[PDB]
């Protein structure tokens, strides 16, 4: 229920969508675009956290983030 | 009653560019566009605009009504966010070219790719009103990609005739589900142009997904998202996404394991695809593009119900159903769209280069120009002597077009 554990299941779904990135490092600086995952698999890992945490509200409220840190936070926030 | 689409024809460009060629010049992997299922789209030349490019989409459906059918059309509507004017709409130039009644109403209408599903609905209303029996509609969804988002931007019409005979599909009336608000995922603030966020977008196309549908589902009891429809067609700004669309849409509502979604993908949403791939996204002709690849590459030796999903950025969103029977599969077979995708000519990247350079000639808002139609001697080529319409000049505003 808070960020930095957010951020655990984030990385998770990452790996597991872009499984290349399983050994690597992933800081709160990282960018999901940079690393580089496509529109269709950022929304993938996206949907999978919202599901993670039964979180149902529209999509469109976890747009914006810049980064999985960013990401953590607007997630952290719901 | 009875209403649909009595006919429906294609117009997929002259020329096509294959998007390998765009990745090989851009130093990108080619595996990236495969890997979001685009092949090609189709590139409009100087020489070509919105209007042109219905008039060709349309130009079968007119050729083939006897004098009276032809008369029966009372309103045309254009299905466009490439507009050419701020009032008037080109469906005026379309009624001009194609010899339809001066009894016609003609409009325009915008709601980005929503715009196509909208007309029909219209023209649908028309019918089933009963204002006017015997009236017939003709809708036309026609946009262009005109840059002075690329890979994936196309051109392209798609021409409906819609009336009390639905030779081609067959609508399910009153099974509607929408959904919209507002929101600021695409939009096009300015000519020749566009602005948006790729990630909003794509999140926004599935909520509204997800929502339409659950709309209809309320309005329509007992419907299966698998077992009720035989195929589905979507907007599709490429076939990746509409794959992830699918994939979220069969997981809620389903609970598919991923082996299933897949198959399930490949044999309803594939066939659908096909002719969106050889065009890319062509905005609001798109769906009924899919539409009419799904007639003519799935299977229809028994009628079939296909569920249709639009959406348009900014947005409004509208899922919906008809039927399409072996005879009317039968009929859209006669029109050779996918021998017309595989004639257009196939552009270098120098040439497509150029065309982008060329293509400042035509922007919106241009008062007088004359069109070179050599600017390409060899897509000229492919052109000359097949019934085409095409952009001849603008003079004081006034568009002029030419059979060639």
């Amino acid at each position: 229920m808070s960020k930095e554990q957010v951020l655990k299941i984030i990385k998770k779904y990452t790996r597991e969508i872009a499984p290349e990135l399983e050994d690597s490092p992933l800081e709160p600086t990282d960018s999901l675009k940079k690393l580089g995952i496509d529109s269709v698999n950022r929304a993938e890992i996206i949907m999978m956290v919202m599901e993670d945490l039964s979180l149902n509200i529209p999509r469109i409220e976890l747009a914006g983030a810049k980064n999985i840190g960013e990401l953590a936070d607007l997630f952290a926030a719901k | 009653q009875q209403v649909g689409i009595e006919a429906l024809s294609v117009y997929g460009g002259a020329a096509q560019l294959e998007l390998r060629k765009l990745a090989q010049a851009r130093q990108l992997d080619i595996s990236r566009f495969d890997n979001l299922m685009m092949k090609e789209k189709a590139v409009s030349l100087p020489y070509e605009d919105p209007v042109s490019y219905a008039v060709n989409a349309a130009k079968p459906i007119i050729d083939r009504l006897s004098d009276a059918d032809k008369q029966r059309i009372e309103m045309v509507i254009t299905c466009s966010e490439s507009g050419i004017d701020f009032g008037k709409s080109m469906s005026t130039y379309i009624q001009e070219y194609l010899g339809l009644s001066r009894n016609c109403r003609m409009f325009e209408l915008k709601q980005a790719c929503y715009s196509g599903t909208a007309g029909l609905q219209m023209a649908i209303n028309l019918i089933l009103s009963q204002t006017f029996p015997g009236a017939k509609a003709l809708v036309i969804a026609t946009d262009i990609s005109r840059f002075l988002a690329e890979p994936s931007s196309g051109a392209g019409a798609v021409a409906l005739l819609v009336s009390d005979t639905p030779h081609i599909f067959q609508i399910d009336v009153g099974c509607n589900g929408y959904y919209g608000y507002e929101v600021m995922d695409t939009c096009r603030p300015n000519p020749d142009s566009e602005a948006g966020d790729a990630d909003l977008s794509l999140l926004s196309y599935l909520d509204c997904c997800e929502n339409a549908y659950r709309h209809y589902q309320n309005r329509v009891e007992g419907v299966d998202y698998r077992e009720s429809f035989d195929y589905l067609s979507f907007h599709t700004p490429f076939g990746g996404m509409v794959k992830g669309a699918h994939r979220n849409m069969m997981r809620r509502l389903k609970r598919a394991k991923p082996a299933e979604i897949e198959a399930d993908f490949q044999r309803r949403v594939m066939p659908g695809l096909v002719y969106c791939q050889q065009v890319g996204n062509i905005m609001g002709a798109t769906l009924f593009l899919s539409l009419a690849s799904t007639i003519d590459n799935g299977d229809f030796s028994t009628p079939r119900r296909i569920g249709m999903f639009s959406y348009g950025s900014g947005c409004c969103s509208e899922f919906y159903s008809g039927v399409v029977t072996p005879e009317g599969a039968a009929i859209a077979a006669q029109q050779g769209i996918s021998a017309q995708l595989a004639d257009r000519y196939s552009l270098s990247m120098e040439e497509y280069e150029q065309l982008l350079y060329h293509s400042s000639a035509v922007a919106f808002g241009t008062r007088n120009v004359t069109l070179d139609y050599q600017l390409f001697p060899g897509v000229w080529k492919k052109i000359a002597g097949k019934g085409r319409l095409v952009l001849k000049a603008i003079k004081e505003f006034h568009r002029k077009y030419e059979w060639v």
